[PDB]
């Protein structure tokens, strides 16, 4: 009961279907998220799991990826 | 007869401040790059995407505005400027000299000084889109158009009753022959739409937008026909929403007469025209080829039925459409959607389309590989059993109404 | 119940902009030092001298203002701000956080926003002198005094009829017990001078200036006596010009009663008091020791004669005075100037002093080694033969009247 | 028929009495101008002579001494 997720790099990531359901743009299956690096998606998945759990600690966001991560959250509507 | 030594030193000082300004301007460039680089960096190609994210989160303000300063960006769009102060607009103009196109949506705080900073500090500015500049009075509009005389190629203004007929005249008098794109939306004081055919003479005019005139009879068939006789040849964007006074006459004597068969239209919208018939649009679509139509909306064209949509799809638009709005077309039947098989269609608004049921959603999902969103708000015959193959999402379900 | 990832990224971004602000603020410091260094450099000790040179040449404006930005200067005086815009004042406040004393003379463009920037962005500000802020209405004055509550130790305002009695009340209510220095000059709407003795209770009050009340009876003996009963002990500066309603009663029952014999007065001016007699001032000066008096003016005290000036010089002031104004004292004779032998006197205004002739100028030039300027405008008995030993210049000659 | 002028440094400068008359603050004699370097006074005298002559070429003012020279012109009222 998982959902696969691919990055710009060939690195893949699996997410609980109930966790990926938080993103209205992730109805899958399998999704290819070009234009986003591996460190970004790893943090997006980290937030999704973090969201389903407490939906409270603070979700740490590295400064060096705040802009790019904002764009990913927008596209994912999370 | 001889300047004092004090005056001479002051001239030397003043001259060196001016030259030092440019040095300081460069030092400013580095400091703004530092902010962007510290946050992970952002190319100019993503600056508009960043602005969109901030806008949707009501997070665009004088503080975050600094992310967009001292760049070589040429086209900037701000979707919600409500929180940007008059000083914010002045600083943007000072620190973004390379701008040629600027869109300020929901710019409630833009005032006289802010508007003249934009016109006088952005020497390459040729396109300005403003939505909600309710502070600007008619006399300020005149001053702005004088300053932009011969430079303004694109002007769209919306949501202000202080843009008067006098202001429209000063726009046309000062910039008429230069305009290739014009937008007039929800301007309660505008009634002289009849002046547009006189002044919009540029042989490259391509974008006309008119929405919700205060007195609907002020946008009549005669005016739109005469206008089409001028711009129809190069028209790539035609938007006439809420112009309820228009009839098939505009379709027969205007669009069909003056739109070339090799039609360059990429965007077409005729929302809320309850007098336009299925027959006139079928007649028009069969004549022309719409191989470049990217966006099309017939929202609340209550009379339109199957043949209008079929003729549209079969005459080129099928392969180019990316979004299509059929909202409230109660006359459509299932046969219309049989032909709706588009390789590039991604968004489809079927709100209040009586005939839509699960079988239609099923068929559409299989005939449109890139379709991702279908609005079925009001389509009671769409149940939970509506098949949604991977990637397609339905909005407007009953869960959104309880 | 959980913040969106978009909101969290926006908080992180916003937080890092704030920290980056301080970095950018430092980079601004270097860029402003570059401008000053490129012009040969300028220490903070000479910044006020630079401002004076620019002011006298009407050369202080938003452009040259940049010479004074991002310094560690604490006390700044601008003698003519007429050309500084409201944005100029805002930028000064942003880039001069170390200011504690600010004097803005001829600040016609200072507006509501400019005034509140000064109060809110200069956290160490304790002294403000404004001459000509005619844009500020009474309600803005109130807001400014609320913001400065408990912080404002020195306030001088001049040349505006929009500083009303209500504004004075809000100054005293909000800052009364904090004031040690107060100036009220040419304020046409002020009449409640009687409130000053109630509110000016600070045991260290040292500077009082009142000039040209609109209705002269509003500054009467009774008010000044009661005020002196409060502040006379620590008073170092007393200026009452144009208060024509004052009489010897103020001298006998006010100054003599409440000024200590070891008088700390450094500045004393009683211009245009045509009712004060030679007798009262002689009586007062013989009682006290004025060993610290630096500046003294009796301009247009028409009654004052020799003994007032002699008692002044012989009771300490002789050795400390640097400028003395006897303009229009028609009652003086040559005997008064016999005693005028001061080691540190540099400026002497003898305009319209009937008795002055070449013999007096001669004697004064020899008895005052540091005297450099003597105004003899109107003294017809001063001829070209007036001896001027090296260093002394006479202004107000006949050549200046033809 | 000259007038001597001293700088902060012991270097001296002579000026035509008719040229120094342009400065209302120079009635001399001999004047000691402390707080001003030698290069500044040399330029002040250069202006005074320049003034009496044409009282038209431009009077060159080095950038590196524009501020200090302004202060000297102010004190001298020239
Ligand atoms: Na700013
Ligand atoms: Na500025």
């Amino acid at each position: 009961d998982f959902v696969t997720l691919v990055s710009k790099d060939d690195k893949e990531y699996e997410i609980s279907r109930s966790a990926a359901m938080i993103s209205p743009t992730l109805k899958a299956g399998r999704i290819e998220l070009k234009q986003f690096d591996s460190h970004i998606l790893e943090k997006a998945v980290e937030y999704l799991n973090y969201n389903l759990k407490y939906s409270i600690p603070e979700f740490e966001i590295p400064t060096e990826m705040s802009l790019e991560l904002l764009l990913a959250a927008d596209y994912l509507s999370i | 007869s001889v300047s004092s030594l004090q005056s001479l030193c002051i001239t030397k000082i003043s001259e060196n401040i001016s030259k030092w300004q440019k040095e300081a301007d460069e030092s400013s460039k580095l400091v703004f790059n530092k902010l962007r680089d510290v946050l992970g960096g952002v190319s100019t190609a993503n600056l508009n995407n960043l602005a969109k994210a901030l806008s949707k989160n009501r997070a665009l303000n004088d503080h975050t505005l600094q992310l967009f300063l001292k760049t070589d960006l040429k086209r900037l769009t701000f979707s919600d400027c409500s929180k940007i102060s008059f000083d914010g607009y002045k600083t943007l103009a000072i620190f973004s000299p390379h701008l040629t196109e600027l869109s300020l949506q929901m710019c409630g705080q833009l005032n006289h000084e802010s508007l003249l900073y934009i016109a006088e500090k952005l020497p390459n500015l040729k396109s300005l889109n403003l939505d909600g500049p309710f502070l600007i009075n008619e006399d300020t509009w005149e001053k702005f158009f004088v300053i932009m005389k011969g430079r303004l190629e694109e002007f769209h203004i919306s949501n202000t009753h202080r843009f008067t007929d006098k202001s429209l005249s000063n726009l046309l008098i000062n910039c008429g022959s230069t305009l290739v794109s014009l937008g007039l939306s929800r301007l309660d004081s505008i009634s002289n739409y009849a002046l547009l055919p006189q002044y919009l003479v540029n042989d490259e005019f391509h974008s006309l937008c008119i929405e919700y005139p205060f007195n609907e009879e002020d946008v009549n068939d005669e005016i739109i026909i005469n206008l089409l006789g001028q711009i129809g040849r190069t028209l790539r964007k035609l938007v006439l929403n809420g112009c309820i006074d228009l009839t098939d006459s505009m379709i027969i004597n205007g669009l069909t007469a003056f739109i070339p068969e090799k039609c360059p239209l990429e965007v077409l919208s005729l929302e809320e025209s309850d007098q336009i018939t299925t027959d006139s649009l079928s007649y028009f679509f069969s004549k022309v080829e719409l191989n470049n139509l990217i966006e099309c909306s017939f929202r609340r064209c209550l009379q339109l039925g199957d043949m209008a949509i079929i003729e549209l799809l079969l005459n080129g638009a099928r392969d180019s459409l990316r979004s299509l709005n059929l909202n409230s077309l109660k006359e459509l039947t299932k046969e219309a959607f049989v032909a709706l098989a588009c390789p590039n269609l991604t968004y489809l608004d079927l709100g209040f389309v009586r005939c839509v049921d699960d079988s239609v959603i099923q068929m559409l999902g299989e005939q449109n590989p890139n379709l991702t969103v279908i609005d079925v708000f009001g389509d009671n015959l769409v149940t939970e059993k509506a098949t949604m193959r991977p990637g397609l999402t339905l909005i407007g379900r009953q869960s959104d109404s309880i």
